[PDB]
């Protein structure tokens, strides 16, 4: 689980369009085993590639037609770890949408 | 080799002579990504980063009785796939 440089994607919904930063973030393998013997009693977590600490920054997203270029603030990874992703600041899924989508137009 | 690949291992403290009982232990790949837009809009519940997680998971097992009186899990194939826990 190391700390790799990624590539995501940011996007003015009135603009039509996505600029694409290149900022650092986590990925890797983490160890984890399916227990033979399943106690009622939960849980057990398992431990995942995730953020350690995340110190944020912002950059300069164009404008367009009817509207002025503005300022985006994104979160980037500092540590990465095997920790228990933290629910109370990330959505913890199995497949997300992947950190270049791009959703030109809303909906 | 730093992460072994997720498969079977004998698990001592269950198995048996002639009789053992295979279990699913390994290395999956994770990773976490700033939290795209247009899922930060579904998300009512707004979070700002994103982690797709993945651990090793049994992909059958028949379920036998044991020693204890007690019935384990016999994993038979493994894979990575989603975190359900136990
Ligand atoms: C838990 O599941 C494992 C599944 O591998 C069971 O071990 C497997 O048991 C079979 C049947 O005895 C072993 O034999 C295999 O099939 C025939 C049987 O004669 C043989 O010709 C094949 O060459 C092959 O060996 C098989 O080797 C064995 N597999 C492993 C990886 O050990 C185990 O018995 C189950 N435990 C319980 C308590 O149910
Ligand atoms: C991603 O993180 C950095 C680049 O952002 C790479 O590590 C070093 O980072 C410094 C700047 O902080 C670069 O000047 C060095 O060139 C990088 N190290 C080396 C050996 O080149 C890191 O390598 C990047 N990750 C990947 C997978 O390339
Ligand atoms: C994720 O958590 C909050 C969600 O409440 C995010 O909100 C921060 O950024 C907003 C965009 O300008 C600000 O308006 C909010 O004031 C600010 N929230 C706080 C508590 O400062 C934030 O970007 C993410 N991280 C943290 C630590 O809040």
């Amino acid at each position: 689980c190391e700390l790799t440089n990624i590539t995501i994607a940011i996007e003015k919904e009135e603009c039509r369009f996505c600029i694409s930063i290149n900022t650092a973030w986590c990925a890797g393998y983490c160890y984890t085993r399916d227990l033979v013997y399943k106690d009622p009693a939960r849980p057990k977590i398992q431990k995942t590639c995730t953020f350690k600490e995340l110190v944020y920054e912002t950059v300069r997203v164009p404008g367009c037609a009817h509207h002025a270029d503005s300022l985006y603030t994104y979160p980037v990874a500092t540590q990465c770890h095997c920790g228990k992703c933290d629910s109370d600041s990330t959505d913890c899924t199995v497949r997300g949408l992947g950190p270049s989508y791009c959703s030109f137009g809303e909906m | 080799q730093d992460c072994p690949e997720c498969t079977l291992q004998e698990n001592p403290f269950f198995s048996q002579p002639g009789a053992p009982i295979l279990q699913c232990m390994g290395c999956c790949f994770s990773r976490a990504y700033p939290t795209p837009l247009r899922s930060k809009k579904t998300m009512l519940v707004q979070k700002n980063v994103t982690s797709e997680s993945t651990c090793c998971v049994a992909k059958s097992y028949n379920r036998v009785t044991v020693m204890g009186g007690f019935k384990v899990e016999n994993h038979t194939a493994c894979h990575c796939s989603t975190c359900y826990y136990h």
